[PDB]
RNA sequence: AAGCUCGUAUCAGUUUUAUGAGGUAAAGCGAAUGAUUAGAGGUUCCGGGGUCGAAAUGACCUUGACCUAUUCUCAAACUUUAAAUAUGUAAGAAGUCCUUGUUACUUAAUUGAACGUGGACAUUUGAAUGAAGAGCUUUUAGUGGGCCAUUUUUGGUAAGC
RNA sequence: GAGAACAGAAAUCUCCAGUAGAACAAAAGGGUAAAAGCCCCCUUGAUUUUGAUUUUCAGUGUGAAUACAAACCAUGAAAGU
RNA sequence: GGUUGCGGCCAUAUCUACCAGAAAGCACCGUUUCCCGUCCGAUCAACUGUAGUUAAGCUGGUAAGAGCCUGACCGAGUAGUGUAGUGGGUGACCAUACGCGAAACUCAGGUGCUGCAAUCU
């Protein structure tokens, strides 16, 4: 409600503005346009991205490639499906990333049909590691990362799904100096952390942190685990217990998903307004003359 | 100087007005361009004959106050100043040159020739268009025989073969004599100083109450 | 019709502006110290002045900010210097206002005559829970025009407590 | 003295444009450049790098190169009294597709298509682009639609 | 001038179809920047000058500027729009379609990119008109003071400047 | 534009509007907004080899520039530069 | 048909002022041990959807809305311009013939479409 500073109709004329999906501040067009550029003369062979969006209580995580007509997604992957393979909460930890990292990682390989080579590492020590090319054989799957606005800082929860894509059996170009317990003094770095952070050594470690401390912030929160009865000794367990599951049967079995989309779309005409007719425009502006332009 | 007005009569350069590029250059002659009963409404003066040029020439600006008193003393001694609002409207934006060759003995000393003939400013002289509005009168009916004289006194002071028409829908703003009339009494008229507002139906319908109250109401 | 929305303390910052350079800098910046209870940090000059006796880049002031729950506790002993009086006027159109004041030394601390005489001053931003949105990264937002801070509601909002009057007209 | 600059007299010339500025859309790098393709200049003035000279400008070349980041055209340039073949090497924002030419990949089908009707049905070819030919003889209605007498206006001067 | 290789191959100081590029003419400045005339509505404590008033962010005016809706006239070094003339390219057999190989490039991938291997499209083979034939080579005389006219325009008032 | 003791118009702090009306070493013109403008971490790719192309052009040099090849690097997590 | 993630075209979606959003999701939100950066966890960093939300963001609807776009025998064959004449006029300049053909104004309408994947009483 402010007219003293009253936008004139020439400000609004030649205001340039920015692309849709700049307007509302979701892409970062500088880094986006160095990113999707195909070397020409590779001529039509696509350039696979891998996005990393950290939405609240879930994680984005899928492959995608880019057409003019718009980008094109290979293969998806979200948290919510985690559940099923065991990983029931937790969703929006740290090493949840890394188990939707194997997850999305072994998922294109099914459908790609490729998954007999390129197994990645199945340990999991921490240590760092690319999916070397084999020898006599496909040369290994590349593919690049999407962050667009959350901040490059070390220990984020954006490359808890770079470690899960690069030892899912997908080559990912990393460095080690971003890592969550890479030292900042020296190169020195410390896979025996990394590997509690990948296997959800924070959480656990913060278990204990509250069971001698202080109950009543530890009853608060963790509401699930008590509920359900599960304490730090087994919190690493239901990590491991998820690796080998995923790659058990990673088909992405969809869900039953109840009713039909007609259903779902009578649900939305029902209550959502619709437009208004050029003759409801005239009928109310002439009642409108009428009534208050008519002085009664 | 002051030299005869036959070299800049004619068009034959571009437009050369006072920017930045255009620096200490004569102030012009004109000073007032609008003159009489300046903050008379529209209502009160439904006639207005003007005077358009014919052909294609430059106007200076000592043409124009040169006219201007001509035309402004003759209306104010018979038909009084308050009779008549007069204006000019056209502006002195060209800017005249001169070579400046001095007028002694020269050659050995005078300018070594031509070389650099660029000039500097003399003085500011308008552009006239064809068939171009020159002058507006806005006189009343009963005063149209003075003012339509005084209008041709002003004539012989410019060059050319400028002419006087009979003119017509008010002419101090557009739109047809009956047709004002008709919007008169209508209700599309809001008393302003000096011009007039008109009517508009595309802006919204709450301010327009306002200023405008004699349109939705009975009224006469 | 009064949801989770209201009005709350979103910062507090201090300010102490300085005649000149020199020692009487680091004086006036520890004192932020003992007081906000962190360390305070530089402000910096724009341009040179050269009738004030300061110029460019020379470090004429220190500031501090102070957040949270911690914040508030410091509001009520600025006010008891000021016998719990606010004037009309002293109130942003966008819904903050402030104070300045000197012998801090009636905040308390002993008078130390090493250090003098200081008139450290105030001012309170407040914010609705949801003002977040124009500080964001992703989807940077504006606030509503029905959910801003104004005059009229920090007014209001300060008068249900302190019971401090306004006076003047 | 006289300025014969690289860019000299671009002053309307590489502007960016009107309400159109800031950083070029995407759509401009994901097409796909091949060697042996019709295209056109338009010198883009938001990255000067792989930027044309100002005599190239709606020129039409052929592309013979394709590297990295850039390709490279061949412009028929009219110097003298003779046409010398300048070979341009310019980035794929300076660049897009002429489709005057496209239009004749579609004409060449076009013409194939109803060239197995024609041979299915028998002769009648007649594929040769005929210009636009004379109006033939048609008849009017008066039904309806009477004719109405017009004559030259008065003058008056409405000013 | 000497010619040379072949002969309607294909080329054009031309037109059309399709498709680009170009900011001059015009136009606009109740659109940006400069100007630029004259009023109307509020505003000045963070402006000054008159009545009253210790007294002002006091009651009433004005002066000089701001904001709002207007109004008269312009820009080679002003500009959203945008001509006419002129100008780039294409109108295909060095062409298209189907199968297929090589490559040390590229690609996750005999998947991509260059060219050929086998088969089909012939005289409306796929705009108009014209073609004392098309293309190519060597050598060298003279030439390097120009002027005038329609059209556009620069300097100077103007000039057989 | 709205506010803070000295502090007032130019001392330092906070909020709103703000397509840029600022700033890019030095003329003028284009270009630039999670940027080419502010500041901060690392670094000398301002490296080696000799080709090709554009402007002035006679199509010769010279100055400037353009995109590439075969090495070794700087940086960023990386695409990339 | 709604929502989210990534887009393509990119103001027929920008801006101003109001009203509405059971459904899932969006965002606020609660926590300061480990990572990390700030004076300030306010942004950024980490933890469970826990304690409430739809106030805000976002989406949707309206303005005789400001702008944008579209169309018009509306302005207007107007201005301008190619070709031509022992055409007019002293001169400026102007008509005619064969062609091309604007912009401002005025009026009327609209005021987002769409791809990939998941999901949503």
């Amino acid at each position: 409600a402010f007219q003293k500073d009253a936008k004139s109709s020439a400000y609004s004329s030649r205001f340039q503005t920015p692309f849709r999906r700049r307007r509302e501040g979701k892409t970062d067009y500088y880094q986006r346009k160095r990113l999707v550029t195909q070397h020409k003369a590779k001529y039509n062979t696509p350039k696979y991205r891998l996005v990393v969006r950290f939405t609240n209580k879930d994680i984005i995580c899928q492959i995608i490639s880019s057409t003019i007509t718009g980008d094109v997604v290979l293969a998806a992957a979200y948290s919510h499906e985690l559940p099923r393979y065991g990983i029931t909460h937790g969703l929006t930890n740290w090493a949840a990333a890394y188990a939707t990292g194997l997850l999305i990682a072994r998922r294109t390989l099914q459908k790609l049909g490729l998954d007999e080579t390129y197994k990645g590492v199945e340990e999991v020590e921490g240590e760092y590691e690319l999916t070397e090319a084999v020898e006599d054989g496909p040369r290994p799957f590349k593919v690049f990362l999407d962050i667009g606005l959350q901040r490059t800082t070390t220990g984020a929860r954006v490359f808890g799904a770079l470690k899960g894509a690069s030892d899912g059996g997908l080559y990912v170009p990393h460095s080690e100096n971003r890592f969550p317990g890479w030292d900042f003094e020296t190169e020195e770095i410390d896979p025996e952390l990394l590997r509690s952070y990948i296997f959800g050594g924070h959480v656990s470690q913060y278990m204990e942190e509250l069971a001698d401390d202080d109950e009543e912030r530890f009853s608060e929160l963790f509401k699930g685990y008590l509920a359900d009865d599960i304490d730090a000794d087994s919190l690493e367990d239901i990590y491991t217990s998820a690796h080998e599951a995923i790659r058990a049967d990673p088909a992405f079995k969809p869900t039953e998903k109840k009713f039909t989309k007609e259903q779902y779309a009578a649900e939305s005409k029902k209550y959502r307004q619709t437009k208004l007719s050029k003759e409801e425009r005239a009928a109310r502006v002439a009642a409108k003359i009428a009534a208050l332009a008519g002085q009664q | 100087a002051r030299r005869p007005a036959r070299c800049y009569r004619y068009q034959k350069n571009k437009p050369y007005p006072k920017s930045r590029y255009n620096r200490a250059v004569p102030d012009s002659k004109i000073r007032i361009y609008d003159l009489g009963k300046k903050k008379a409404t529209v209502d009160e003066f439904p006639l207005c004959v003007h005077l358009v040029s014919n052909e294609l020439e430059q106007l200076s600006s000592e043409a124009l106050e040169a006219a201007r008193i001509c035309a402004n003393k003759y209306m104010t001694t018979v038909s009084g100043r308050d009779a008549f609002h007069l204006r000019v409207r056209v502006h002195p934006f060209h800017v005249l040159r001169i070579n400046k060759m001095l007028s002694c003995a020269g050659a050995d000393r005078l300018q070594q020739g031509m070389r650099g003939a660029w000039g500097k400013p003399h003085g500011l002289a308008a552009r006239v268009d064809i068939g171009q509005i020159i002058f507006s009168v806005r006189t009343k009916d009963s005063n149209k025989d003075v003012v339509v004289e005084g209008l041709r006194r002003a004539r012989y002071k410019f060059p050319g073969q400028q002419k006087i028409i009979l003119s017509k829908k008010w002419g101090f703003t557009n739109l047809d004599r009956p047709e004002y009339l008709k919007k008169r009494e209508a209700g599309e008229v809001k008393d302003d100083g000096a011009f007039v507002k008109f009517l508009s139906k595309k802006g919204s319908l709450e301010n327009n109450i306002r200023e405008f109250p004699e349109y939705f109401a009975a009224q006469a | 019709q009064n949801p989770m929305r209201d009005l709350k303390i979103e910062k507090l910052v201090l300010n102490i502006s300085v005649g000149e350079s020199g020692d009487r800098l680091t004086r006036a910046s520890k004192v932020l110290e003992q007081l906000s209870g962190q360390t305070p940090v530089q402000s910096k000059a724009r341009y040179t002045v050269r009738t004030f006796g300061i110029r460019r880049n020379e470090k004429i002031a220190v500031h501090v900010t102070v957040r949270g729950p911690k914040a508030e506790e410091i509001l009520e002993r600025g006010l008891k210097v000021k016998e719990y009086q606010l004037r009309d006027r002293n109130f942003s159109a966008t819904g903050n206002f402030g104070f300045g004041i000197d012998e801090h030394i009636d905040l308390g601390i002993k008078y130390d005559p090493s250090i003098g005489i200081f008139g450290m001053d105030f001012y309170v931003v407040m914010n609705r829970p949801g003002a977040r949105v124009t500080r964001r990264k992703r989807c940077k937002g504006t606030v509503g025009n029905s959910h801003k801070t104004t005059k009229e509601d920090t007014v209001s909002w300060f008068k249900q407590k302190y019971d401090a009057d306004v006076l003047d007209k | 003295g006289k300025s014969h600059g690289y860019r000299s007299r671009t002053r309307y010339m590489f502007q960016r444009d009107f309400r159109k500025h800031g950083a070029v859309h995407l759509s401009t790098y994901l097409k796909v450049y091949k060697v042996g393709d019709i295209v056109d200049i338009k010198a883009n003035g938001s990255i000067q790098k792989g930027m044309p000279h100002k005599f190239y400008q709606g020129k039409t070349g052929v592309v013979y190169n394709v590297t990295k980041s850039s390709v490279g055209v061949i412009i028929n340039k009219m110097v003298g009294n003779r046409y010398l073949e300048k070979r341009l090497n310019l980035r794929v924002e300076h660049i897009k597709h002429s489709k005057c030419r496209q239009e004749f990949l579609e004409r060449v089908k076009a013409n194939a298509a109803k060239r197995a009707e024609a041979k299915a049905q028998g002769v009648a070819v007649q594929l040769k682009r005929q210009p636009a030919q004379p109006r033939e003889s048609r008849i009017v209605s008066t039904e309806g639609n009477v004719p109405q007498t017009l004559a030259p206006v008065p003058y008056e001067t409405f000013i």
